[PDB]
RNA sequence: AGGACCGAACCGACUAAUGUUGAAAAAUUAGCGGAUGACUUGUGGCUGGGGGUGAAAGGCCAAUCAAACCGGGAGAUAGCU
RNA sequence: GCUCGCCGGAAGACCAAGGGUUCCUGUCCAACGUUAAUCGGGGCAGGGUGAGUCGACCCCUAAGGCGAGGCCGAAAGGCGUAGUCGAUGGGAAACAGGUUAAUAUUCCUGUACUUGGUGUUACUGCGAAGGGGGGACGGAGAAGGCUAUGUUGGCCGGGCGACGGUUGUCCCGGUUUAAGCGUGUAGGCUGGUUUUCCAGGCAAAUCCGGAAAAUCAAGGCUGAGGCGUGAUGACGAGGCACUACGGUGCUGAAGCAACAAAUGCCCUGCUUCCAGGAAAAGCCUCUAAGCAUCAGGUAACAUCAAAUCGUACCCCAAACCGACACAGGUGGUCAGGUAGAGAAUACCAAGGCGCUUGAGAGAACUCGGGUGAAGGAACUAGGCAAAAUGGUGCCGUAACUUCGGGAGAAGGCACGCUGAUAUGUAGGUGAGGUCCCUCGCGGAUGGAGCUGAAAUCAGUCGAAGAUACCAGCUGGCUGCAACUGUUUAUUAAAAACACAGCACUGUGCAAACACGAAAGUGGACGUAUACGGUGUGACGCCUGCCCGGUGCCGGAAGGUUAAU
């Protein structure tokens, strides 16, 4: 499920918001930004190595970046990977 | 009352999508003149 | 039995249908069944090449045994039964060996009859063998033309064929088109006539009927315009054209045979 | 039982008024025909231009089809305006 | 915020397609919005889409596509075998409740289920690309059992009324609870078990098929719903605290029965007909190559895994197709009350809306409606348009007819409300009780309660009782086409096309014919009771004469006659 140089790379940044604050204070669950490709499994493991904490479950979705016009041309914002990430009741950071 | 255009994308990329222009000598043609013409989209994609 | 239908509609007045109590109702003998896929006319550049073909009733293929060549092993007959894909009826036969087929229904067959194959078989309807021993004068059906081929002459319902005469390695045959054709004597014939000779009484009543079965509308030259077929337009109900196919061809006498490759099987022309 | 009867949905389109720089490049309202059948409809497939398809009206083939559309021969030719 | 009005088989809600951030929040208003705009699907910023069991991917195939070699073709290419793709169809598993400004069968709470790996343990013949089973199949119709749902009663909470009455036979509201698990019911299908033998199932089979004995009568399979459990729970009017007045917290009564009842389920059934109604895998079983104390199979417990992508929002529309915030077009699902045959129609509920210029005025004329003296088609090409008819039941109904029809022919009578028969009837449903029982979701008996049309008699109000919406005008002579159908999408729906029926004519199967320089294919996995082409056009009574012309069929002697 890892390999040190790919753990490293797969986690992006925490996101911060109401909805990750509460999910923190209600679930002690946190959310992040992972890589575009990374899998469960690796957001699990890497989580577990680095923040050193035991993880439950990770859920994660994709968001799809806003398009913006600009006169007569667009731009578009990239797609990320959006990591709910939920820590075990003994909770930790 | 009911117009021309009826959208399904699955028909719309079998007719003409990338793949279809690859798979026939005269698709390869449509591809290249909108390559020399300098086309942003060769075909409708993703 | 063939019965008229009360006028309780236009379209029922003049229905006279072919019902027959001896064949099984419901479903077939799944394991001689195949998919069968309906063509609508059209060839392998989905071009309608035989035209007025199309819709009417999905169908099954039964697997009929043409050939008969299961020789010396004897069958019974277990059942009649209704084939959407010919004009005659099939019989399930049940061999001593645990074999099921299908075969021809012929005339007078039915549940509980013994038929079988080969050089040697009895003389009775249902029964197969080559025509080099079946007597000149007897009435058969699916008849081979070549050895082993399977049959092909005299399947449809009611038909036969008659042997006149044996010479040689041939036998000369009279066809139901009235012609009279040398065939080898090794190909095998079946005793009998086809059955359900009352096919030819039924009357459809209307078109829907026509419809059920695949067949869609005949549309008249003369009711075209010139550019469509040779049968032109006109202005008001003209004809004038001497009578074409579509394509400019002579339709009413004008013999289209040409098969010099076979010419010399043909002993005397239909007439 | 029935290409049966009356009648919504659904399919159609006989009459009239309106509208006609429209609410709409074919409709709206009031009425009308079919409605278990040769019915109707979704998804996908096949047929290609002197070619298709046509229960046949020269109908239809992406809002003008007695020969589609696009690009080319191309600055066709125009004793005409 | 209080009222008023509109839709309510939709103008509500939920999917698919298609769109693609339009979603939520803050902020702003130039342009966009047919007006103003503080508002917006507009500008800017930020937020928001959480899955083993919902979908895709995945396994499986349909039409059809592609196609190693291959067949064919000046080249380009066409076709096609093995294969390989392709859903609109087949294939494992999740529900109720709670929650966010915005997701939820995805988070949380509760309670489950599926298929694999690994271990342990007991038992054991395992093994497929193959065999067999199964999957697996149409139309119509009948009607019994049910549930969804509703109605009333009961139960529980609250109420005692802005103006006569309202402690009662009164008013209002609630009375909700899933999958899973257990039970195997109404009902559907079918005889069961053993042994022996065999030209079939490409070999093999303990399986299928076939054959022969023996033996028992009950065996097995399928199956809605109910009941129980799930639930010690959730939900629940309301109460009590707080509140920035948007809310939040805590708490929480009854939660039953009877009757009615689908178009949903039993039902892939049953009955019946002719037009005779996919495939392949998953699945069950059989063996082959093999492997034999291994492996593998079955089971219980334990343990691990179930990735990836979609998931916001609009969706019969202001977000899709229509250049527009366009009266158009757009497949599926859900189906509350009263009246009603109804999914028609009217009024309502839940829910959603008053359609993004308004204010006055109350001329002609135009549009869309209502009423109309006397007359009543005198209008006009023409009753065009209007007006009229319009329900149910019973009585009654002509020529003609192919005996079905014509026919709803035509025409007539009844029709509300109240009481009696009967304080609610015929019928439907069915409890306690009693008794039997191969004891159950059982049978008999019993008739309580519930529900309930219709008739007759008597009475009674109005001009009017099918009172609204809704809802045939009828009849006579005649042309044409038999009929239902089809057609000029957008000036023609017809007498035109089609049609069943009839005839002519080609066609012996490598068929004629048709698409193709060809290969290949349709015809047809058909075979003269078949297939093609042409004309006629139900049916009835019938279909006469003409072969000179033109067309076609047959002919061999003679003349003429090509390349050579
Ligand atoms: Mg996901
Ligand atoms: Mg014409
Ligand atoms: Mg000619
Ligand atoms: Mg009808
Ligand atoms: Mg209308
Ligand atoms: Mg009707
Ligand atoms: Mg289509
Ligand atoms: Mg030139
Ligand atoms: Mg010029
Ligand atoms: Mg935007
Ligand atoms: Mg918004
Ligand atoms: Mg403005
Ligand atoms: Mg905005
Ligand atoms: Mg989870
Ligand atoms: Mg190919
Ligand atoms: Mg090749
Ligand atoms: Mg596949
Ligand atoms: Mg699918
Ligand atoms: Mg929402
Ligand atoms: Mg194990
Ligand atoms: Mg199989
Ligand atoms: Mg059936
Ligand atoms: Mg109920
Ligand atoms: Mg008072
Ligand atoms: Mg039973
Ligand atoms: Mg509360
Ligand atoms: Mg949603
Ligand atoms: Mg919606
Ligand atoms: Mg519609
Ligand atoms: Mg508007
Ligand atoms: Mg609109
Ligand atoms: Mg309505
Ligand atoms: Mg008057
Ligand atoms: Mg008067
Ligand atoms: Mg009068
Ligand atoms: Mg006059
Ligand atoms: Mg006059
Ligand atoms: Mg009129
Ligand atoms: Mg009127
Ligand atoms: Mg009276
Ligand atoms: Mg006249
Ligand atoms: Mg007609
Ligand atoms: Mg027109
Ligand atoms: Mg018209
Ligand atoms: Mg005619
Ligand atoms: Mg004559
Ligand atoms: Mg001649």
């Amino acid at each position: 499920m890892i390999r040190e140089e790919r753990l490293l790379k797969v986690l992006r940044a925490p996101h911060v918001s109401e909805k990750a604050s509460t999910a923190m204070e209600k679930s002690n669950t946190i959310v992040l930004k992972v890589a575009k490709d990374a899998t469960k499994a690796e957001i699990k493991a890497a989580v577990q190595k680095l923040f050193e904490v035991e993880v439950e479950v990770v859920n994660t979705l994709v968001v799809k970046g806003k398009v913006k016009r600009h006169g007569q041309r667009i731009g578009r914002r990239s797609d990320w990977k959006k990591a709910y990430v939920t820590l075990k009741e003994g909770q930790n950071l | 009352m009911k117009r021309t255009f009826q959208p399904s994308v699955l028909k719309r990329n079998r007719s003409h999508g990338f793949r279809a222009r690859m798979a026939t000598k005269n698709g390869r043609q449509v591809l290249a003149r909108r390559r020399a013409k300098g086309r942003a989209r060769l075909t409708v994609s993703k | 039995a063939v019965v008229k239908c009360k006028p309780t509609s236009p379209g029922r007045r003049h229905v006279v249908k072919v019902v027959n109590p001896e064949l099984h109702k419901g479903k077939p003998f799944a394991p001689l069944l195949e998919k069968n896929s309906k063509s609508g006319g059209r060839n392998n550049n989905g071009r309608i090449t035989t035209r007025h073909i199309g819709g009417g009733h999905k169908q099954a293929y039964r697997i009929v045994d043409f050939k008969r060549n299961k020789d010396g092993i004897p069958a019974v007959v277990e059942r009649l039964e209704y084939d959407p894909n010919r004009s005659a009826n099939i019989a399930l036969v049940l061999y001593k060996d645990g074999e099921r087929r299908y075969i021809l229904a012929p005339k007078g067959l039915k549940a509980g009859d013994q038929i079988q194959s080969g050089v040697d078989a009895a003389i009775k309807p249902g029964n197969t063998l080559p025509m080099r021993n079946i007597p000149v004068g007897s009435t058969v059906h699916n008849v081979e033309m070549k050895p082993g081929k399977g049959g092909q002459l005299a399947r449809s319902a009611g038909t036969y064929v008659q042997i006149v005469a044996r010479d040689g390695a041939y036998v000369t045959l009279r066809l139901r088109s009235g012609e009279m054709r040398k065939v080898e004597a090794d190909c095998r014939a079946t005793l009998g006539e086809v059955g359900n000779a009352e096919h030819m009484l039924r009357v459809l009543g209307k078109a829907g009927a026509a419809r059920w079965r695949g067949v869609r509308p005949t549309v008249r030259g003369t009711a075209m315009n010139p550019v469509d077929h040779p049968h032109g337009g006109g202005e008001g109900r003209n004809f004038g054209k001497h009578p074409v196919t579509p394509w400019g061809v002579q339709t009413k006498g004008k013999k289209t045979r040409s098969n010099k490759r076979t010419d010399k099987f043909i002993v005397r022309r239909r007439s």
